[PDB]
RNA sequence: UACGGUGCUGAAGCAACAAAUGCCCUGCUUCCAGGAAAAGCCUCUAAGCAUCAGGUAACAUCAAAUCGUACCCCAAACCG
RNA sequence: GCUCGCCGGAAGACCAAGGGUUCCUGUCCAACGUUAAUCGGGGCAGGGUGAGUCGACCCCUAAGGCGAGGCCGAAAGGCGUAGUCGAUGGGAAACAGGUUAAUAUUCCUGUACUUGGUGUUACUGCGAAGGGGGGACGGAGAAGGCUAUGUUGGCCGGGCG
RNA sequence: UAAGGUGAUAUGAACCGUUAUAACCGGCGAUUUCCGAAUGGGGAAACCCAGUGUGUUUCGACACACUAUCAUUAACUGAAU
């Protein structure tokens, strides 16, 4: 999922960026904590995905 | 055709305690059946299922370690699924 | 009867706390020894 | 706005727990574990945006971790913040 | 790399099944393997209604050491040691004694 | 009432006398041993601003974060 | 539960200091309890601390501490100016009632208030790390006025032993 | 380098991978809360509070960056004189 977006545009990425949090991450916590989320591994990725997201963008702009 | 106004709830238990699973439907007159990960056992000495229709309540006692799965209830067209884990002492 | 330990945290920290310890060449050597000794509580503070 | 959309990851979990929670549902307001650094106003925003409800005012308190178990050594839990949120009127969730 | 690995068919060399063949179920990072129908231990397991388990004695396979098995040649029909050669940039295992790539 | 409690309802609700070490009193009287500080507050203007900005009032509205708040506390919870 | 007995300027009640979950509810009785223990401040699990107004933070300083430069000292360091810290003292403001098993001047009902920002409308010289005022202060004593508070009558409800 | 992996007590859950972006090892990067020389001021270490800059198709208040001291050098300023 790495070089798939090494080339994905600084501005564009801040989108999935939110889309990881804006959607997956917040909904997942809530849904999870509330005893729904039967597939926990979704919490592992998403978080790890955002890490990737922020690794680029940081390495694309300025660094 | 009804739904599940109130889904189940994942609960923990120390083998021996008593788990609890509630779920309200929409129309009375019916009889669903609870099942661990997905195994339709049979209310026995270790299973206490008490439902009066318009409502359904489960009461599992000293739950073993296997019960390590999810409580998916089945009725007419409704379907719930909570989380349950049996921890040892 | 009134015994010797009359607890009071204000005095505790002021007399033995991290910063107090830090405010003197020897107070610092106090820490240094405790670090070298690998002590888990350098100075019993909050 | 005032608080970035990113930082509206302050809502951490519902505290649907005890009649305290639910009996204080049946008479306005909802309660939640919420961040730690969260600023009442900062957490009102979260509940406006997400949850899309109305909110009159929010009260906060810090729960302190119980320390327990162990033989010689000892184990302590984490501190955390409580919500108690009080929704305006067209009350839903 | 590892000589005995996951989906293999092997013949036991030592102790109580000595000479029993079987397929490796899995291989544990202790340096052990679980091989089917080779080592059987009768565990006593409590019956559970929730999991719909009958209970009573059950039969399963314990982990034997990797050095207690060797993979079955089946061209000679005996145990055989494994080497590693390179073929077309692939590190392949090969049987010793007839030198055949597995 | 599941015998721990929990709901509901609900009369009169005045006067006289007494009365503190509390308050009036940071008062009053008197005495010698002659009884913190600084800010908030009020007022005064300097540089400075003069239609401005500020200042005063009425009404309206918005803000007041953060941290503590359980329990013991002349004691079986503190020093012994 | 009914008797009996004990404290009542406490052996009742609210805190500070100090402790730091001992609070409440279920559950257990091995160890802890100088005995038993179904009980506990004991084990395990869950719950419980809601504030513009109480308090801290905050503004203000006492003792005293620290102290750019500085003076002094074989080194380490010492003292001290400008300052800057330090409450045991000064500084704006919420009360009667209700409710939780467990908090409440914090939650709820009734009824209030404090200080700033912004706006409208009137009316106006505003303005300091500065001047002055105030804040601002001892001991004893003497009564007067008064409240808490009490007693009686009236009033209300109930009683006819 | 690889057929197995998601550190340990420590099972379990939900997963991930098998011919190369599973894991694991090495080189170089990235992120790197708060306290601590701690260096913006303070302080009972892990906390309180700022000045100035930036930042908002919901441009308030909050968030971030910078602001210690000494030395050397330069520049600009500049008493009694
Ligand atoms: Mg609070
Ligand atoms: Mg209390
Ligand atoms: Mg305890
Ligand atoms: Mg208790
Ligand atoms: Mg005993
Ligand atoms: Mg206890
Ligand atoms: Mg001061
Ligand atoms: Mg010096
Ligand atoms: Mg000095
Ligand atoms: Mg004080
Ligand atoms: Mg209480
Ligand atoms: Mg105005
Ligand atoms: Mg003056
Ligand atoms: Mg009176
Ligand atoms: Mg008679
Ligand atoms: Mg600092
Ligand atoms: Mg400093």
């Amino acid at each position: 999922m790495k070089a798939k977006e090494l080339r994905e545009k600084s501005v564009e990425e801040l989108n999935t960026e939110l889309l990881n949090l804006l959607r997956e991450q917040f909904n997942l916590r809530m849904q999870a904590a509330s005893g729904q989320l039967q597939q926990s591994h979704l919490l592992k990725q998403v978080r790890r995905d955002v890490a990737r997201v922020k690794t680029l963008l940081n390495e694309k702009a300025g660094a | 055709l009804i739904e599940v106004e109130k889904p189940l709830y994942g609960v923990e238990v120390f083998v021996g305690e008593t788990a609890h699973f509630e779920i309200e439907l929409s129309e009375p007159d019916v009889h669903g059946q609870w099942k661990l990960k997905g195994q339709p056992l049979t209310a026995s000495p270790d299973c206490e299922i008490i439902e009066d229709g318009k409502k359904h309540i489960l009461i599992l006692h000293n739950c073993q370690l296997g019960m390590t799965g999810e409580v998916s209830f089945q009725a007419a067209n409704a379907k719930s699924a909570a989380n349950l884990k049996v921890k040892e002492l | 009867m009134k015994r010797t330990f009359q607890p009071s945290v204000l005095k505790r920290n002021r007399s033995h706390g991290f910063r107090a310890r830090m405010a003197t060449k020897n107070g610092r050597q106090v820490l240094a020894r405790r670090r070298a000794k690998g002590r888990a509580r350098l100075t019993v503070s909050k | 706005m005032i608080r970035e959309e990113r930082l509206l990851k302050v809502l951490r979990a519902p505290h649907v727990s005890e009649k305290a929670s639910t009996a204080m549902e049946k008479s306005n307001t909802i309660v939640l574990k919420v961040a730690k650094d969260a600023t009442k106003a900062e957490i009102k925003a979260a509940v406006q945006k997400l949850f899309e409800v109305e909110v009159e005012v929010v009260n906060t308190l810090v729960v302190k971790g119980k320390v327990k178990r162990h033989g010689q050594r000892i184990g302590r839990r984490s501190d955390w913040k409580k919500a108690y949120v009080t929704l305006k009127e067209g009350q839903n969730l | 790399a590892a000589k005995i690995r996951r989906d293999d068919e092997v013949i036991v060399l030592t102790g109580k099944d000595k000479g029993k063949r079987g397929k490796v179920k899995n291989v544990l990072s202790s340096g052990k393997v679980i091989v089917e129908g080779i080592n059987l231990v009768k565990k006593h397991q409590k019956p559970v209604p929730a999991l719909n388990q009958p209970g009573g004695i059950v039969e399963k396979e314990a982990a034997i050491q990797v050095s207690n098995v060797a993979i079955f040649n089946a061209a000679t029909g005996k145990a055989d040691r494994v080497g590693f050669r390179f073929e077309d940039g692939k590190k392949v295992r090969f049987f010793k004694s007839n030198s055949e790539t597995i």
